[PDB]
């Protein structure tokens, strides 16, 4: 495999945590928000299955 | 936040939860 420099795409690089996060909040949000359901979920349901209340 | 506030509501953690008497008499007097 070869590999060579850029320039005009090396102005300002990004870490890969910076590039995710530059699309997971604005572009693809939706995926966000089910996530947060799914989480969640597993927190109302686990709790419910497991603890005596009270 | 909301599912945070459900174990707080809730004790799920089970961290938390850890006398006048019912028996009132009334004097009547004699028959
Ligand atoms: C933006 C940040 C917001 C942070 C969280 C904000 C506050 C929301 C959390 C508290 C909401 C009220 O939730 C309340 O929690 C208390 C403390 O466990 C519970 O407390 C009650 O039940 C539990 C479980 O039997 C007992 O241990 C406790 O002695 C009793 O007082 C109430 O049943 C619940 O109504």
């Amino acid at each position: 495999f070869i590999t060579s420099k850029i320039w005009d795409g090396a102005l300002a690089e990004n870490n890969h945590i910076s590039s995710i996060g530059n699309i997971m909040y604005t572009n693809y949000n939706v995926w966000l928000i089910l996530a947060s359901f799914i989480l969640l979920l597993a927190m109302v349901g686990a709790i419910v299955i497991t603890i005596k209340p009270r | 936040t909301i599912g945070f506030v459900y174990e707080l509501g809730h004790d799920a953690l089970k961290v938390h939860s850890r006398l006048k008497s019912s028996v009132v008499i009334s004097y009547l007097g004699n028959i």
